[PDB]
RNA sequence: AGUCUCCCACCAAUUCGUAUGCGGAAAACGUAAUGAGAUUUAAAAAUAAUUGUUUAAAUCAACUCAUUAAGGAGGAUGCCC
RNA sequence: AAACCAUAGUUAUGACGAUUGCUCUUUCCCGUGCUGGAUCGAGUAACCCAAUGGAGCUUACUAUUCUUGGUCCAUGGAUU
C-alpha cells in the first residue's frame, strides 16, 4: 500500500464513519449511536492521532451516545431541555433520562 | 468430476520455440481426453530455478489459452489452466516468485535435495510438491514433516503417467510411490498423468486399478480425484485471483459461474467483471416471494 | 464541518464605528427603568428565557437577532458549546451575531452575562438589520455537509 | 502422541511445622457461588507446554483474574405441613 | 558382581477362515408400535502406535472415510 493513497483512504474512511454517525439512526436509535461511536473511536485509536479538544468537550452523550443537539433537512433534536444554572448549568436529553452538568 | 493436473508442455527453457507439430499433438491429446471423458485439465510448464528469469510479464506465459485453446474450447467443452513446476536443488539467490505466482495459476515444485525440500515445505508459497519419480529419492522421507505440510497446505502428487515411458523406470517409480504413500499417511495425495501424447492415456478405471495395486484404496483414490483435486485447484485459483482469501472478484449466482468454473467470463488482464445491474433495493428480499 | 467554520462567522471591518454606537443605543435602553427598557424594544437577558423563546413558544415575528460576546478567553466555553445549533434549528430566522472585539466586555458588565436576543421588528431594528443582512450571514447544519470534521 | 508438572528414603522441623472454598500425599490439578474485565486492560492482539483454524468482543456458551477457614448452638424469612 | 524385575514387554504383537452384534437403505408379516423376526447389500472407521510404573492437564480423531445423547433470544415449512 502506497503512503499517498493510504493517507487519502484514511481521510475517506474517517469521513464516511462520521457521516454514517449522523443522519437517522445515530440520532434516533441510541444502540446504533453507541455502536458507531465505539467504531469511530476504535478506528481513530488505531491511527494514534490526537482529537480536537474543542469538540471533544461537548461532542456526544456519555450514557447512550447521541449528539447533544437542542431545538435543509428537518431532523430530531438531541437535547430536550437546557436550563439556566438554577444552581449550575446542566443539559438533558430525550433518548435516555440522565443529564450532564458542567460548572462555570 | 475428473481432474488431470500434469499435462506437460513441450518446452523446458524460454530459449525454445514450440513448433506446430507439438501443439497439434497437444490438441489431439486434449480431444482424446475429452472423448472418453474428463472435466478439468491443467497443463504443466516445467522450468529450472537456477537460470535467470526474463524481466517481463506478458512474455512469461507461453500458453495462449485464448487464441488457440479458446478457439478449440467452444468445440471441446472444458477448461484449461496453466501450471509451473519449480525444480529447485540449491538455495540460489534467483527468486522472484511474486511475479510467476501472479502470472500463473498453480505453482508446484520438484526438489532434488533435502535443504531445498525443507525450504519449499516451510517458506515457499506453493501448491503441490512433486518428486522425481524418474530419479531416486533424495533421502528418507519423514512422517511429521509431510503431515504438518498437509495440515498446512501443500500435498504430494503421484504421476502414474511416467511408468509408461521406460522399462527400468517402473521399479524406481513404484519404490518412490510406496514410500510417499507410507510417509504421507494417505491424506494429501493427488494423482496426475504426465503423458505428452494421447497414446499413453488411460480410463478412470485403469487409474483406479493401478493405484489400488500400488497400495492405496479405491474409495480414497476417487475421493482424492473428486474433492481433493477441486480443492487444490481452488487454492491456486483463489490465492492468485483473489486476495489472501478475504475478497473474491467472482460472484456465483447459480451453480455454473464459479471462480474455478467460470473462466471465459472473468477478465484476466484485469480482475473486474462487467455485469449488467441485477441487484437493486426495491426488489423483495425473500427469493421465494421475489418474482420477475 | 461541525464547528470548524463556526470560528469564522463575521467578515467586515466597517463594524466598530457603528458598534459602539449600538452600545450607545444599549445605554439608551438600559438607563430608563426596569420596565421602560423593554417598553419599546423586546430585549431578553436570561439564558432560560433565551432558550425558551427559541424552543417554539411563540412564532409571531420571524426576524430574531441574537448577540453573544465570544471568540475570546474568560468566557463559558460550556455555554458557547450549543447556541449556534440552537439558533439554527429554531424555526425563526435568528441572525446570530458575535461581538468582534474582546475589549467590548462592558456588555458582560452591563446587562447580565454578555447574551442578548431581540425581536427585530421595530423600525430602527430593521432600519439597520437590512444593512446587516448586506453585511454577514453564515449558518449551516453539520448533518448536511459533514465533510470537514477535522482532518489533517 | 506431545520441548508440560509431580510422587517413586526419613527428618515435633535452617526439612515450603500451609487448620486458608471443597476433594487430594503432591500437582505449572478437578470443580462450586458471586462481581468485574478487553492492546482505552491485572493480563491474550492489528509498532513453561500445546494447537491447521487456536477466549470473547447481539444474547447464551468458553478463558483469565479478584473473594468465600472446619464443626456445634440461638433468631428471622421462603416451601410441604 | 550382581541387584533382572511386567496377568504385552524393547520397538515382536504375524497369515487367513467362520459366528454373533451395530448404522442406514430394499421388501414381507401379525396388532399402529415393539433393543421383533427373515432374506438383498455396504460399512466395522479415523487419529495413531508402547520401551520402567501411576495421576493431572492440553492437543489430534469419527463427511457415501463405523456411532451415540442432549442443547440452541440459529434459520426453513405447518397448526393454534
Ligand atoms: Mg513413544
Ligand atoms: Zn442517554
Amino acid at each position: 500500500m502506497n503512503k499517498d493513497q493510504a493517507e487519502k483512504y484514511q481521510e475517506r474512511s474517517l469521513r464516511q464513519k462520521y457521516n454514517l454517525l449522523h443522519v437517522l439512526p445515530t440520532l434516533n436509535s441510541r444502540a446504533l449511536s453507541g455502536l458507531y461511536y465505539k467504531n469511530f473511536h476504535n478506528s481513530v485509536k488505531r491511527y494514534q492521532i490526537m482529537l480536537p479538544e474543542q469538540l471533544k468537550s461537548g461532542k456526544f452523550c456519555s450514557h447512550c451516545g447521541c449528539v447533544y443537539v437542542p431545538n435543509g433537512d428537518s431532523d430530531e433534536l438531541g437535547g430536550e431541555s437546557m436550563e439556566g444554572p438554577k444552581k449550575c448549568i446542566q443539559v438533558n436529553c430525550l433518548n435516555c433520562e440522565k443529564s450532564k452538568l458542567f460548572e462555570w | 468430476m475428473l481432474v488431470d493436473l500434469n499435462v506437460p508442455w513441450p518446452q523446458n527453457s524460454y530459449a525454445d520455440k514450440v513448433t506446430s507439430q507439438a501443439v497439434n499433438n497437444l490438441i489431439k491429446t486434449l480431444s482424446t481426453l475429452h472423448m472418453l471423458g474428463y472435466t478439468h485439465i491443467a497443463i504443466n510448464f516445467t522450468v529450472n530455478h537456477s537460470e535467470k528469469f526474463p524481466n517481463d510479464v506478458k512474455l512469461l506465459n507461453p500458453i495462449d489459452i485464448k487464441r488457440r485453446f479458446g478457439e478449440l474450447m467452444d468445440r471441446t467443452g472444458l477448461k484449461l489452466y496453466s501450471r509451473i513446476t519449480l525444480i529447485i536443488d540449491d538455495p540460489s539467490k534467483g527468486q522472484s516468485l511474486s511475479k510467476i505466482s501472479q502470472a500463473f495459476d498453480i505453482v508446484a515444485a520438484l526438489p532434488i535435495s533435502e535443504k531445498g525440500l525443507t525450504l519449499s515445505t516451510t517458506n515457499l508459497d506453493i501448491d503441490l510438491l512433486t518428486f522425481q519419480y524418474g530419479s531416486r529419492l533424495p533421502t528418507f522421507l519423514k512422517h511429521k514433516s509431510i503431515c504438518s505440510c498437509v495440515n498446512r497446505g501443500v500435498k504430494l502428487e503421484i504421476v502414474y503417467g511416467y511408468a509408461l515411458r521406460d522399462v527400468q523406470a517402473r521399479r524406481q517409480f513404484v519404490s518412490n510411490v510406496r514410500s510417499v504413500i507410507r510417509s504421507s499417511r494417505s491424506r494429501g495425495i493427488v494423482i496426475g498423468s504426465g503423458a505428452m501424447s494421447p497414446l499413453e492415456c488411460r480410463n478412470i478405471l485403469g487409474v483406479t486399478s493401478l493405484i489400488k495395486n500400488l497400495g492405496l484404496p479405491s474409495d480414497r483414490c476417487s475421493k482424492a480425484m473428486g474433492d481433493l483435486a477441486s480443492l487444490v485447484l481452488l487454492n491456486g485459483r483463489l490465492r492468485n485471483k483473489s486476495h489472501k482469501q478475504t475478497i473474491v472478484t467472482g460472484g456465483g449466482s447459480g451453480n455454473g459461474d464459479d471462480v474455478v468454473n467460470d473462466v471465459q467470463g472473468i477478465d484476466d488482464v484485469q480482475t473486474i467483471k462487467v455485469v449488467k445491474r441485477s441487484m437493486d433495493a426495491e426488489q423483495l428480499g425473500h427469493a421465494s416471494k421475489r418474482h420477475k | 464541518p461541525f464547528t470548524n467554520e463556526a470560528h469564522m462567522w463575521p467578515r467586515v471591518h466597517d463594524q466598530p464605528l457603528i458598534w459602539q454606537l449600538l452600545q450607545s443605543s444599549i445605554i439608551n435602553k438600559l438607563i430608563h427603568i426596569q420596565s421602560k427598557e423593554n417598553y419599546p424594544w423586546e430585549l431578553y437577558t436570561d439564558f432560560n428565557e433565551i432558550v425558551q423563546y427559541l424552543s417554539g413558544a411563540h412564532g409571531n415575528s420571524d426576524p430574531v437577532c441574537l448577540f453573544v460576546c465570544n471568540k475570546d478567553p474568560d468566557v463559558p466555553l460550556v455555554l458557547l458549546q450549543q447556541i449556534p445549533l440552537l439558533c439554527y434549528m429554531a424555526p425563526m430566522t435568528v441572525k446570530l451575531v458575535q461581538l468582534p472585539k474582546s475589549a467590548m466586555d462592558t456588555f458582560k458588565s452591563v446587562s447580565k452575562y454578555g447574551m442578548l436576543l431581540l425581536r427585530c421588528d421595530d423600525r430602527v431594528d430593521k432600519k439597520f438589520v437590512s444593512q446587516i443582512q448586506k453585511n454577514v450571514d453564515l449558518l449551516q447544519f453539520p448533518w448536511l455537509n459533514a465533510i470537514k470534521y477535522r482532518p489533517t
